[PDB]
């Protein structure tokens, strides 16, 4: 089993909701009967 | 199934003085000193908190 | 374990005891010997009550198989009873024995009353959860009051 | 040494026998909280006051 | 197995450095010039128990 | 059951400006806790701006007539120069004491066991054991001691210590099924 | 158990109890019993007998002894409910705390011993009435009614 | 009959929260050839009870008003505001919570009449206690900060020996809550000799122990009580 | 105080008791119960046709 792991975070978005988003993609789990997925928050928002 | 539960105790009592004749620690009393003089909950917490 | 095993661990205790039994006095009450010390008094009073609210587990949802909700920071977790895993105890299965049920489960108080003569007023509702399947009671008083500021 | 050197007499505080807390030195320096590693050391622990 | 010794504390304030951290933190330039926080942080890391 | 993601509430209306800092501050309450593995919120609880003050810092009193440890906790003159160290983080009331003038306080210095943990704080709800609020080793002077029976040696209480006492008691419970 | 030493203490506690005593477990615990007394058995006196030698020493002990009287009538442990199966309530001023029969165990002393005998024997004092007006005699009294 | 064959139904719901209600079970029996054979309507339980919430219902704490500030105390200045529990929680009721005294920093409008007690010719301890003169330069601390032994000269030989203390002796000297049956501060203390060195031996291989001045017997005979 | 207070005299009740010993007695106490329980059922059916 391949457990999933994260990319990079984005680059934090512009104010009215600043905000990151992630991915799962660094390493998708499902291959060789995957593992479980990657812990959230696949996105995050806060303050400007 | 088994449950086992236990205590000893060694110290029968221990009774501190009441809040008059109890000494403060010299950190906490430190803390206390900073303490803003008003309601503000951000340090009342910190102290709550340690 | 072994007699000789806790006989020596009881022994040991004699030097290195844990508290174990406890009476309590608010923290309040050691607010001393500082500039406006009885101020302070009063306000850490004030944010004592403030942390309770804070960190009632009122807050947190029911735990089923009589999971033990409590609060962690900003999120609520669930003690379960042995061996009564997941996310909310859904889990496995209770050892030994129980009267079953839903254990009812106050929810937090309402905001007081404005001193009215004097006096505030507050109340809460057993409805997290309501008791159910001749669970117990929600133990304590519904309703509470105390004189102003 | 420098606030032990030129007094005319030592007014030794602690005549009795003192260890440390054990591993109290491990303590004091600094983490990398990222990778969970003990670094260089940040806070003086020998200090008594 | 977890086995717990003891519980340490540090207090909250007025704390002595240790001297290689002092001068590595008088060293800092006061312009924002990322590289030299960043060795900072890699001699001592990033925080303190 | 579902994760529930926590929210924020509105920030509350600033505190009065504190008169030594300078500072307000106004916290950010949990509008919905987080709950069955739902995000906590993130960010902060509080923010603070810089204000002009009404009101004034209050100052320290002295001690008078009695004596100051570093700190600035004041004690006693009789507890000078005395043997204890009746400053307990500071010990400026054993600074520049000559061993010659110096009496012995007592015969012996070794405090019960643990006696540290009876001035810990407490966290009701946690439940938890939190720092030392309380000095349980002030010994003002007295030689107050007890001998121990159990553990078959003496230990010196501190002089307000209302009790402290060694009697044993044990508790067995079985359940074997 | 109570009284002795930890160890011995100890080991005397963890005895299954299949076997009774065992005898060097026993009389080991019987020697720290000697190394380490507990209280069994006392006869008070009031502590108001005792303040002697002070400045204003009688008019402490009077007050005293008064707030004696009022402090017993306050936290007298007639107002908390019965404790079953013959416990006996005791007042911490907020909480009332039940002490068991031997043969008796649980909590609150809510389950017998097999051998446990006549069940729901009871009676304790209840506490006094207030003072009467003042008789013919100018005498007051007040009346406790067992129950 | 192997009687788990009829496998028993889950206890039925506790009767009653508390003060003992029951909870029981019926066996899934079917009426079968193995049932008739085997004995199993003869040495089978058809069912089972048992107690459930024996543990007697909560009854929560109950408090009054707040009374008026007391008039203020002159040497204390603290008024003293109080009020009464109307009942005890107790079998895990809620606690009281709040505290039943209330002080406030009043500005007094009489003066203290206190005066220090001269106590006559008996020696004054710093800590103010007046003791016999004799036990000033007695060679033992009797004040507790031993000032009775602050500056001596030919102090007496009081004693041969470190005897003994009595096994536990300050239980004796703690003082007892009659309405909560249970000892609280130190009110005796049995460390005082009074000066003197009397002494009683538990056995002919025990040394002898040291008898507190505030006892006026103790016997060491072991009863079964 | 000297003047009456009820709060304040009764602290001294709270701290110290209302009672003290003038005489007892000293020892120890054992406590004991066990509950053994036992059950056997056994089958041995035969039938033949």
């Amino acid at each position: 089993p391949i457990d999933g792991k994260w990319n990079c975070w984005s680059n934090w978005s512009s104010c009215s909701g600043r905000r990151k988003t992630r991915q799962r993609q660094c390493n998708n789990p499902p291959p060789q009967n995957g593992g479980s997925p990657c812990s959230g928050p696949a996105s995050e928002t806060l303050d400007c | 199934q088994l449950l086992v539960v236990e205590n000893t105790v060694e110290v029968a009592q221990f009774i501190n003085n009441n809040p008059e004749f109890l000494q403060l620690a010299e950190p906490f009393w430190k803390e206390l000193s900073h303490l803003p003089s008003l309601y503000d909950y951000s340090a009342y917490r910190r102290l709550i908190d340690q | 374990g072994n007699k000789r095993r806790y006989s020596a661990w009881a022994e040991s205790v004699t030097n290195l005891p844990q508290v174990i039994k406890q009476k309590l006095t608010p923290l309040y009450e050691l607010v001393k010997e500082v500039p406006c010390a009885s101020v302070k008094k009063l306000y850490l009073k004030w944010a004592l009550e403030e942390y309770l609210d804070e960190f009632d587990p009122c807050h947190c949802r029911p735990c089923q198989n009589g999971g033990l909700a409590t609060v962690e920071g900003t999120h609520c977790l669930c003690h379960c009873k042995p061996y009564t895993f997941g996310a909310a105890c859904e889990q496995g299965v209770l050892v030994g024995n129980q009267a079953g049920g839903v254990d009812g489960g106050w929810s937090c108080w309402s905001s007081w009353s404005p001193c009215v003569q004097g006096k505030k007023t507050r109340s809460r509702e057993c409805n997290n959860p309501p008791p159910s399947g001749g669970g117990r009671s929600c133990v304590g008083e519904t309703t509470e009051s105390t004189q102003c500021e | 040494q420098s606030d032990e050197a030129n007094c005319r007499r030592i007014y030794k505080k602690c005549q009795h026998e003192m260890d440390q807390y054990w591993g109290i030195g491990s303590l004091a320096s600094g983490i990398n909280l990222f990778t969970n590693s003990f670094e260089g050391p940040v806070l003086d622990h020998r200090y008594y006051a | 197995s977890d086995l717990e010794v003891a519980h340490y504390k540090l207090k909250p304030r007025s704390l002595m450095l240790h001297y290689e951290f002092l001068q590595r933190v008088k060293r800092l330039p006061l312009e924002y010039s990322y590289g030299e926080y960043r060795d900072l942080f890699r001699d001592f890391g990033t925080h303190y128990i | 059951s579902s994760p529930v993601n926590c929210q924020w509430d509105f920030y509350a209306p600033w505190s009065e400006c504190n008169g030594c800092t300078k500072t307000q501050t106004r916290r950010r309450s949990v509008a919905v806790y987080g709950q069955y593995g739902g995000q906590p919120c993130v960010g902060n609880a509080f923010e603070t701006q810089s204000c002009e003050p009404t009101r004034g810092c209050p100052t320290e009193e002295g001690c008078g007539e009695r004596f100051r440890c570093f700190s600035g906790q004041c004690i006693s003159k009789s507890l000078v120069c005395n043997g204890d160290s009746d400053c307990d983080e500071d010990s400026a009331d054993e600074d520049r004491c000559e061993d010659s003038e110096r009496r012995p306080s007592c015969d012996i210095d070794k405090p019960p066991p643990n006696i540290e943990l009876t001035g810990n704080g407490y966290n009701e709800l946690t439940g938890q054991f939190r720092n030392r609020v309380i000095n349980t080793k002030s010994f003002g002077g007295q030689c107050r001691k007890v001998f121990s029976g159990d553990g078959k040696d003496f230990y010196r209480l501190s002089g307000n210590v209302l009790s402290y006492t060694f009697q044993v008691k044990i508790n067995n419970d079985f359940n074997y099924e | 158990i109570r009284g002795g030493r930890s160890e011995y203490g100890a080991a005397l506690a963890w005895e299954k109890g299949s076997s009774g005593l065992e005898e060097k477990t026993f009389s080991e615990w019987l020697e720290s019993v000697k190394e380490n007394p507990a209280v069994i058995d006392f006869e008070l006196a009031p502590i108001v007998d005792l303040v002697r030698n002070i400045p204003c020493a009688v008019t402490k002990r009077n007050n005293l002894r008064k707030a004696l009287q009022e402090y017993a009538a306050k936290f007298d442990p007639c107002q908390c409910a019965p404790c079953p199966n013959n416990g006996r309530p005791t007042l911490s001023g907020t909480e009332c705390l039940c002490v068991c029969q031997s043969g008796t165990y649980g909590e609150n002393c809510e389950k017998q011993s097999p051998d446990y005998k006549s069940n729901a024997v009871d009676g304790q004092w209840g506490c006094w009435s207030s003072w009467s007006t003042c008789d013919a005699t100018y005498k007051r009294s007040r009346t406790r009614e067992c129950n | 009959c192997f009687c788990d064959h009829y496998a028993w139904t889950q206890w039925t719901s506790c009767s009653k929260t508390c003060n003992s209600g029951t909870q029981s079970r019926h066996r899934q029996i079917v009426v079968d050839k193995y049932y008739q054979e085997n004995f199993c309507e003869q040495i089978c339980s058809k069912q089972e009870t048992r107690e459930c919430n024996w543990q007697r219902c909560p009854i929560n704490c109950l408090l009054g008003d707040f009374g008026p500030w007391s008039d203020c105390d002159p040497c204390i200045e603290k008024q003293s505001k109080v009020r009464s529990v109307l009942r005890p929680s107790q079998f895990g009721g809620q606690p009281c919570t709040a505290p039943l005294v209330a002080f406030q920093p009043c500005i007094p409008s009489k003066l203290c009449k206190i005066e220090e007690a001269d106590c006559k010719n008996k020696f004054r301890c710093d800590s103010g206690r007046c003791i016999a003169r004799k036990l000033e330069c007695n060679g033992e601390n009797d004040c507790g900060d031993n000032s009775d032994e602050r500056d001596c000269g030919r102090t007496k030989a009081v004693c041969t020996r470190k005897y003994n203390p009595i096994p536990s002796v300050q239980l004796m000297g703690n003082g007892f809550h009659f309405l909560a049956g249970e000892p609280r501060g130190e009110v005796l203390d049995n460390s005082f000799t009074g000066g003197i060195c009397k002494t009683v031996k538990s056995s002919r291989t025990s040394n002898p122990y040291r008898v507190p001045a505030n006892l006026e017997n103790v016997g060491f005979e072991v009863q079964t009580a | 105080p000297l003047e009456y207070n009820s709060a304040l005299y009764s602290r001294i009740f709270d701290d110290f008791g209302t009672h003290y010993f003038t005489s007892g007695s000293l020892g120890g106490v054992y406590d004991l119960l066990y509950q053994f329980s036992s059950e056997e059922l056994k089958n041995s059916g035969l039938t033949e046709e």
